[PDB]
RNA sequence: CCCGGCGAGGGGAGUGAAAAAGAACCUGAAACCGUGUACGUACAAGCAGUGGGAGCAUGCUUAGGCGUGUGACUGCGUACC
RNA sequence: UGUAACGGGGCUAAACCAUGCACCGAAGCUGCGGCAGCGACGCUUAUGCGUUGUUGGGUAGGGGAGCGUUCUGUAAGCCUGUGAAGGUGUACUGUGAGGUAUGCUGGAGGUAUCAGAAGUGCGAAUGCUGACAUAAGUAACGAUAAAGCGGGUGAAAAGCCC
């Protein structure tokens, strides 16, 4: 049932139904996305690739949320050279629910 | 998606026997350490003792190349005022033939609690009889 | 009922009184009162008088019954220290602390 | 600060941090490094800037419709009760009643009223014109202020 | 002489582990009067092994 | 205008002592010591976001190298086998497949055996 | 009123809006010291954390998983001025 | 002080030579997301950007923009005994200094906004004052002239009284 696909400059081994967090997409809050970048599909018989991507495989997903992650603190500190720096960071994400491993 | 880690309670432990008779010390020891650490398993996790139990029988018959039967020395300090005790590879096998493999494996394991935990897995023996026939330890080469 | 009693400003340091109070903890009042009779310490007499008070305290005011009464919470807290000059050799002075303790006992069932 | 210029203890030998006075600001009780002094904060303002500013703020009262210009504005007798009753007709409460001929009857009936100030046409101010919600100016006062600002 | 750098709550506690003093848990009972006392010691009233031997 | 500074200082110390919560001894209790701990924690935290991406790659590589040698091929030849077959799949997932779906994984080792 | 030595001190009673406003009296921080719980800890070496991470305890929901508390093992890592 | 002149185990290749091909390997480069500086540029417009190029390690030091504290004006306004300031948690929230909301404690003050002024921010100065630790329940308890017992008083007696 499971399938592999490349999204936010990186790949996810996803099953049908389960939610997946991934890097922010230019999509609305409750629209839909099609990944034709599918790298692998597994079942009884595995449809692996001798080329880039499969052939007629498309992962259809529905966008759930559009949040920001946990705040990461960034402390740059140079011992004895009168230098330190502080910086927050909340990375943006997009939860997608998978609704079709073709 | 967080990756898999082998959870101790779920870890499958296998038993093995290795006959060291004529085998090269380092090349045996290495292949032992690889197994004892659990590197061969696809569920390898560095902070868990995934490796297998190994019985090394016929330790005394282990072979060494060149002049290392006489030349290879095993030093150790007694923790005393001037107590440095040495012992050649012959003298080592004459007295304690289990130590030869033990020391060669222990050096190749990691250092620390898990390193010591994965040494416990190893069971060296001077003779050919082993009293672990309960576990059905299968033959390894 | 819990029925507290406590000696505040008890002229004995915490560390010493707290040594006795570790004997009596989750013990029957009758068994605890005995111990302090045969504990050879100044804080035993100091801690007993609080417990023996906490029993009368418990029986008269609230709960009654001496048989079913255990020391549930005993504790010693460090009270105010009285500073004093203790003069030493070569002119130099030290500030010695006459320490006090707050002894509480809680006699429940 | 009161105290002596004695060294509390000598420079060496003691383990203490080398001190020179009981009055030093790093010591408790006495010091304050850069003590204050009485000082004239009255900063200088160019005549033309002051006039220009009045001319400016006095023109925004026309745009914003705060400036209620009127004919003769004077109360009957020195009584706050009356002045209070006559501002109720005009829908006024917070005001700066600027007048040419400063009359005792009016000036003495606006002391106790907190929301009513009665300046003379000569004694208008930058902050006052801005502060008050309306400005009820007398035709003579407009004529005096016109000639004053120019 | 003199510590290089101060010990902790922890160490101090570890040291005090053995300072905990033990109770008696071994009180006798006089045959006649039935009064509690230390073994091989007389009672408060003045008994030892069921016989008054003191005023 | 004299400015007392007890309200602010306390808030500033109390903030850092909240980040030092969990640390041994003075490192949780004592601002002067905590503040160092909280900085070094941040330095190490910044460092280890870099090291996390290294450690896991190693971890995966060692899983793949184990799982491939059960099928008779070493990691070095396997990745060249995959790259010469233009397979774009990463170490993260290969290591995930190696553990979970070995019957699937075997197909990649055959796919690599072609090249 | 009670315990204690007609003690100190305390528990009740009562006064008060309030008595952790009881004269050591508004608020009552921190260091420091305890008592109680949860988890860890008696074959393990080092700036004591940080990446990773099992288990146990937990509140929730719910038949999803979390959030916390702890932190066995493990990679890296010699405070600040 | 101890093997102590491969880091170690251990190796006749796990050594050297020569050739090849893989592969690992960094905060390098690439990918994806986000922020900022600077130049352009279509010429937008008074700047958001189809962008477009590119920078963005940093001590002394220069330049730019901010947060927060007490005080003055806006304020006889606004918020507050249906709970202020303060204290103590929690949860959100901004690149940061921070901010917001709120449970408990507290029991009367607080203050938006945009301005104005500073005793405007502390970890170090063998800084200053108070508190509190540590060593530690450790050394010590001040002449090595000496106590002992019986009775008395007393809550209690080695020390007080006879
Ligand atoms: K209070
Ligand atoms: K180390
Ligand atoms: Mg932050
Ligand atoms: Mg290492
Ligand atoms: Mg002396
Ligand atoms: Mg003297
Ligand atoms: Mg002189
Ligand atoms: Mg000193
Ligand atoms: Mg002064
Ligand atoms: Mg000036
Ligand atoms: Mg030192
Ligand atoms: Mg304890
Ligand atoms: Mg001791
Ligand atoms: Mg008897
Ligand atoms: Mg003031
Ligand atoms: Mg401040
Ligand atoms: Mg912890
Ligand atoms: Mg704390
Ligand atoms: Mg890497
Ligand atoms: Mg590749
Ligand atoms: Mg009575
Ligand atoms: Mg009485
Ligand atoms: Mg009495
Ligand atoms: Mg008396
Ligand atoms: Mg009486
Ligand atoms: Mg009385
Ligand atoms: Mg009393
Ligand atoms: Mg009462
Ligand atoms: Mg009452
Ligand atoms: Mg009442
Ligand atoms: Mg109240
Ligand atoms: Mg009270
Ligand atoms: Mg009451
Ligand atoms: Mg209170
Ligand atoms: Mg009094
Ligand atoms: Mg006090
Ligand atoms: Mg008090
Ligand atoms: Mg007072
Ligand atoms: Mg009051
Ligand atoms: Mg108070
Ligand atoms: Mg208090
Ligand atoms: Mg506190
Ligand atoms: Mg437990
Ligand atoms: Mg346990
Ligand atoms: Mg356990
Ligand atoms: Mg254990
Ligand atoms: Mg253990
Ligand atoms: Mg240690
Ligand atoms: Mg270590
Ligand atoms: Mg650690
Ligand atoms: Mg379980
Ligand atoms: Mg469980
Ligand atoms: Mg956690
Ligand atoms: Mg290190
Ligand atoms: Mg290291
Ligand atoms: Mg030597
Ligand atoms: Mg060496
Ligand atoms: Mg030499
Ligand atoms: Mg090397
Ligand atoms: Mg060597
Ligand atoms: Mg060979
Ligand atoms: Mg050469
Ligand atoms: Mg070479
Ligand atoms: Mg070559
Ligand atoms: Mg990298
Ligand atoms: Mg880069
Ligand atoms: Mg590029
Ligand atoms: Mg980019
Ligand atoms: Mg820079
Ligand atoms: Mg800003
Ligand atoms: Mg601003
Ligand atoms: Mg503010
Ligand atoms: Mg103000
Ligand atoms: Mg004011
Ligand atoms: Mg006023
Ligand atoms: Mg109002
Ligand atoms: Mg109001
Ligand atoms: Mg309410
Ligand atoms: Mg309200
Ligand atoms: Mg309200
Ligand atoms: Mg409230
Ligand atoms: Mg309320
Ligand atoms: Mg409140
Ligand atoms: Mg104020
Ligand atoms: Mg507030
Ligand atoms: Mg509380
Ligand atoms: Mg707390
Ligand atoms: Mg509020
Ligand atoms: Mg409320
Ligand atoms: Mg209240
Ligand atoms: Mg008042
Ligand atoms: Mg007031
Ligand atoms: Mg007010
Ligand atoms: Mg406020
Ligand atoms: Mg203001
Ligand atoms: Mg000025
Ligand atoms: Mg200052
Ligand atoms: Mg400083
Ligand atoms: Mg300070
Ligand atoms: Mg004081
Ligand atoms: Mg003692
Ligand atoms: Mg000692
Ligand atoms: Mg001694
Ligand atoms: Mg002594
Ligand atoms: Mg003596
Ligand atoms: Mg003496
Ligand atoms: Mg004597
Ligand atoms: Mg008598
Ligand atoms: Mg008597
Ligand atoms: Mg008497
Ligand atoms: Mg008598
Ligand atoms: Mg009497
Ligand atoms: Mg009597
Ligand atoms: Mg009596
Ligand atoms: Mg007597
Ligand atoms: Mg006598
Ligand atoms: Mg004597
Ligand atoms: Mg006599
Ligand atoms: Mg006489």
């Amino acid at each position: 049932m499971y399938a592999v696909f490349q999204s936010g400059g990186k790949q996810h081994r996803v099953s049908e139904g389960q939610t997946v967090r991934l890097e922010k997409l230019d999509i609305a809050t409750g629209e839909t996305v099609e990944f034709a970048e599918v790298l692998m599909i597994a079942n009884g018989e595995e449809v692996k690739i001798g080329v880039p991507f499969v052939d007629g495989g498309v992962i259809k997903a529905e966008v759930v949320a559009h949040g920001r992650g946990e705040k990461v603190k960034i402390v740059k500190f140079r011992r004895r050279k009168h230098y330190r720096k502080q910086q927050g960071h909340r990375q943006w994400f997009t939860d997608v629910k998978i609704t079709g491993i073709s | 998606m967080k990756t898999f880690t082998a959870k101790p309670e779920t870890v499958k432990r296998d038993w093995y026997v290795v006959d060291a008779t004529g085998k090269t010390l380092g090349r045996l020891a290495t292949e032992l350490a690889r197994r004892l650490r659990g590197k061969h398993k696809a569920e390898y996790t560095p902070h868990v003792d995934t490796g297998d139990y190994i019985i090394v029988l016929n330790a005394d018959k282990v072979a060494v190349t060149g002049n290392k039967r006489t030349d290879k020395v095993y030093y150790h300090h007694t923790g005393h005022i001037g107590g440095i005790k040495q012992a050649t590879f012959e003298e080592m096998i004459a007295r304690r033939p289990e130590r030869v493999i033990e020391i060669a494996v222990k050096g190749m394991l990691p250092k620390g609690p898990l390193g010591r935990a994965m040494f416990r897995k190893l069971k060296v023996y001077a003779g050919n009889e082993h009293n672990h026939a309960a576990q059905q330890p299968q033959v390894l080469d | 009922m819990e029925t507290i009693a406590k000696h505040r400003h008890a002229r004995s340091s915490a560390q010493k009184v707290r040594l006795v109070a570790d004997l009596i903890r989750g013990k029957k009042v009758s068994q605890a009162l005995d111990i302090l009779t045969y504990t050879n310490k100044k804080a035993a007499v100091l801690v007993k008088k609080v417990l023996e008070s906490a029993i009368a305290n418990a029986e008269h005011n609230d709960g009654a019954d001496i048989d079913d009464l255990k020391v549930t919470k005993i504790f010693v807290d460090e009270g105010p220290s009285m500073k004093r000059i203790m003069p030493r050799a070569k002119g130099r002075a030290d500030r010695i602390l006459k320490r006090t303790s707050h002894i509480t006992v809680v006699v429940s069932d | 600060v009161t105290g002596s210029g004695k060294k509390p203890w000598r420079q060496k030998g003691t383990g203490r941090a080398r001190s020179g006075s009981i009055k030093s600001p790093i010591w408790r009780s006495g010091g304050v490094t850069f003590a204050a002094r009485p000082q004239d904060h009255s900063q200088k303002v160019n005549k033309k800037m002051y006039r220009g500013a009045l001319k400016s703020i006095l023109s925004e009262l026309v745009r914003q419709d705060r400036l209620i210009v009127v004919e003769k504005f004077s109360v009957e007798a020195p009584k706050t009760k009356l002045l209070a009753q006559k501002l109720k007709d005009m829908a006024l409460e917070d005001v700066l009643i600027i007048t040419g001929e400063l009359d005792e009857n009016l000036f003495l009936a606006a002391r106790n009223l907190h929301k009513v100030d009665v300046r003379d046409a000569t004694g208008i101010d930058p902050v006052s014109l801005i502060a008050f919600d309306k400005v009820v100016m007398t035709a003579d006062a407009v004529k005096q202020v016109e000639e004053m600002l120019a | 002489a003199v510590q290089q750098n101060k010990p902790t709550r922890s160490k101090r506690g570890m040291r005090r582990s053995h300072d905990a003093l033990t109770a008696v848990t071994s009180l006798s009972v006089d045959k006649t009067s039935g009064e509690k006392h230390l073994r091989h010691h007389i009672t408060a009233d003045g008994y030892y092994r069921g016989r008054k031997v003191i005023a | 205008a004299r400015v007392k500074r007890g309200v602010i200082a306390r808030a500033r110390h109390k903030k850092i002592l909240k980040q030092a919560k969990g640390y041994y001894g003075a490192r949780s209790r004592v601002y002067r010591v905590a503040f160092q701990a909280v900085i070094k924690a941040g330095q190490y935290a910044y460092r280890d976001r870099r090291q996390r991406k290294r450690q896991f790659r190693q971890l995966w590589i060692a899983r793949i190298n184990a799982a491939a040698r059960q099928n008779g091929i070493s990691y070095s030849k396997f990745i060249n086998g995959l790259k010469k077959a233009s397979v774009e799949i990463d170490r993260k997932i290969l290591a995930d497949i190696a553990v979970f779906d070995k019957v699937a994984f075997t197909a990649l080792v055959e796919k690599a055996k072609a090249a």
